[PDB]
């Protein structure tokens, strides 16, 4: 059980590794974005990354289909992308055409290509299509919510020449799903209305082949609702629940196949989630 | 095979996609021109010439991008191991441009 | 000063020919039960037997093998009147790309070209009909196409050769009779009757040509009851001449070879004895060693 000994000035916030599980990533208010190398077990410094207009909430680490890339989503107008290039750690690009403060940074699947969304609390997407020359393409939407909008996730992709689908929430107790279409700007779809106070969690669940769609969600009504689809020509979005534990929930993070939904919340505790034949949702440890 | 991948073993990824059903310049020394493939069109002849044992190839070939001299991956090999110097004597600090 | 060596090659009948490659590794042995037995050269020093079919309906006579820069390529030249290209596709199979019988009798020999004057092929006929075949192209090799031909008026036996590589000379062929040489012309495009030696009455077994190597005469044997060594210098009209009349063999000649630096050249007779015969300090040609036939 290795551990990293903390040397930040405040509290920590995120934690993400890499795909190899060789690096990691620590997103803070002390603005201190300091990577440790895990090799073998112990602390190395091969960044000590500074400079923000406020302290970062999520990273998210890029496929190595394009190389060592970082991201941050500070209380900002920050977007900043650092590309550690030539050996060594380097800023390489920010995008301030937000008014509010981001809060989530989700990559997308590797097989469409480097798409980034970003949706700050105003209400708004982006979408920082890589082109092929050194410059980004950032499009995006007047309006989506009302006054959150703060988490985003992608879906698995499917099907046969791709059509590309997305999740957010956070602002109006809701969930939308945005099915760009053959022109080019997003539509829109279904929203899944099922929830009670408040959402801070909408991540989705890894594909393996199966028609079984599903969907998490973690908020401060203490409540986490597990959707599920027979199909995507149904759209029988029908929520079930877990559990309605007493302080707010924070993140729920799924496992490699969809066997684990680790949950996180106010409690300052980590619980490790699997449902069993019968369908309940049952604790491990 | 993205699982695979991901754990760090890597041969095993290419040897379990081989199964899946669904699908997925070099100049001519006889006529001087830019020839795609192995194979010339106009003489109909050999396009790359091996820069070590002076016969054509048509398999495995490593090359410069700036001198433009190439050969066998395994003569490519065997020159290379200790002198830097292309075996066609044009000056090329092959190792540091390529 | 040589010393003799026996080769661990199995072979259950009697063998005719047989041909080296460029760099020394994979002999061209066919003969006996109409069979191409195509060997090879280990990194041990062992031979190995690595390819075998059947060719033709007559009795194998000879094989040539080509160069390397074009390829695994054979030329067989059977009784049959046929002459086979037998070039390797893909592995360890063996598959026709052409065959030529254009001549109305028994193909008596079969020789390859030089590589600087391209994939050229020669073929000789029993009657006389001297042929020579052109490929020019290289990608494929199913395709041939006809050059040039000269009327031998006798029976043609063997023919060679001239392997200078030089700018300024031209190509020739020099056909066994069973003895002229010919000059394929520039302008004319066409082979010629320049000129042709006459001092051999004999039988002529094989005719064969010396490297150049950069000297400015070149060298011919003529395989008779007495092994014949001539030079030709150039002044187009040559200044032949005679040079060597060495006739130990005690009976008659077999056949012809000539080393890599156009030095020593061997000869081997009917009387089952192999010699060979070097320069000396004078330039002069005397006997350096002879090897039995059973060792
Ligand atoms: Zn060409
Ligand atoms: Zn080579
Ligand atoms: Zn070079
Ligand atoms: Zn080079």
């Amino acid at each position: 059980i290795n551990t990293v000994d903390t040397s930040h000035e405040d509290m920590i916030h995120d934690a993400q590794m890499d795909y190899y599980g060789t690096r990691l990533a620590t997103c803070s208010s002390d603005r201190s974005v300091k990577i440790f190398d895990v090799r073998n077990g112990g602390q190395i410094l091969i960044a000590d990354l500074r400079g923000h207009e406020g302290p970062v909430w999520q990273v998210a680490w890029a496929h190595p289909m394009y190389g060592n890339i970082l991201a941050s989503c500070s209380y900002d107008r920050k977007v900043i992308i650092w590309r550690e290039e030539n050996g060594t750690w380097e800023k390489s690009h920010e995008h301030a055409g937000h008014d509010s403060s981001v809060n989530s940074v989700c990559w997308a699947p590797h097989d469409y290509g480097l798409i980034l969304a970003c949706g700050s609390s105003d209400g708004a997407i982006s979408l920082l299509t890589y082109t092929g020359e050194g410059q980004w393409e950032v499009k995006k939407i007047n309006n989506a919510h009302t006054i959150g909008c703060n988490a985003v996730s992608w879906a698995p992709a499917v099907v046969p020449n791709y059509i590309k689908r997305f999740a957010s929430g956070g602002c109006d107790n809701l969930i939308k799903l945005w099915k760009e279409e053959e022109d080019g700007q997003w539509k829109e779809e279904q929203k899944l209305e099922a929830h009670s106070d408040w959402v801070r969690d909408v991540a989705w669940a890894p594909s393996i082949g199966l028609p079984t769609s599903t969907i998490a969600s973690c908020s401060q009504d203490g409540r986490v609702f597990i959707w599920t689809c027979d199909d995507a020509s149904s759209n029988t979005w029908s929520p079930k629940l877990l559990h309605k534990f007493n302080d707010v929930v924070w993140h729920v993070s799924w496992s490699i196949t969809a066997n684990i939904l680790a949950v996180s919340g106010g409690d300052n505790k980590v619980t490790l989630w699997k449902e069993s034949v019968d369908g309940q949702w049952v604790c491990i440890s | 095979g993205e699982i695979l991948y991901r754990w760090g073993l890597r041969e095993k990824r290419a040897e379990v996609l081989k199964f899946v059903s669904c699908p997925p310049g070099v100049y001519c020394s006889h006529c001087r021109s830019e020839v795609r493939g192995t194979q010339c069109a106009i003489c109909k002849g050999f396009t790359f010439q091996c820069a070590i044992c002076h016969v054509a190839v048509r398999g495995s070939s490593n090359f410069c991008l700036t001198c433009g001299h190439g050969g066998h991956t395994s003569h490519m090999m065997e020159w290379f191991r200790t002198q830097e110097v292309c075996p066609t004597g044009c000056g090329c600090h092959c190792l540091l441009e390529s | 000063m040589f010393v003799a060596r026996s080769i661990a090659a199995d072979h259950k009948d009697l063998i005719h020919d047989v041909s080296f490659d460029f760099h020394g590794r994979r002999m061209a042995t066919c003969s006996s039960d109409q069979s191409v037995k195509v060997w090879d050269k280990s990194e041990s020093g062992d031979w190995h037997c690595t390819a075998s079919w059947k060719t033709h309906s007559g009795s194998v006579w000879r094989v040539t093998w080509a160069h390397p820069e074009f390829g695994q390529v054979l030329a067989s030249c059977s009784f049959d009147r046929t002459a086979a290209v037998w070039e390797e596709i893909v592995g360890e199979h063996w598959v026709k790309r052409t065959t030529l019988v254009d001549s109305r009798t028994s193909v008596t020999d079969v020789k390859f070209a030089p590589k600087h004057m391209g994939l050229m092929l020669a073929t000789c006929s029993a009657d006389g009909i001297v042929r020579i075949y052109e490929a020019p192209d290289v990608m494929n090799l199913s395709q041939w196409s006809l050059q040039h031909e000269i009327s031998c008026k006798l029976s043609c036996s063997c023919i060679s050769w001239n392997p200078s590589s030089s700018r300024a000379h031209s190509p020739m062929i020099a056909v066994g009779s069973d003895v002229q040489i010919f000059e394929y012309n520039e302008n004319t495009r066409k082979y010629a009757k320049a000129e042709t030696l006459m001092t051999v009455t004999d039988p002529v077994h094989d005719i064969a040509f010396a490297p150049n190597l950069g000297r400015s005469f070149h060298i011919l044997a003529i395989a008779t009851k007495d092994v014949r060594i001539f030079t030709l210098k150039p002044v187009t009209k040559f200044e032949i001449h005679i040079v060597a009349q060495f006739d130990n063999h005690n009976s008659q000649v077999w056949r012809v070879s000539w080393n890599i630096t156009g030095t020593v050249l061997a000869s081997s007779g009917d009387d089952g004895c192999v010699r060979l015969w070097k320069a000396n300090y004078m330039d002069n040609w005397k006997c350096t060693g002879i090897l039995k036939g059973n060792g």
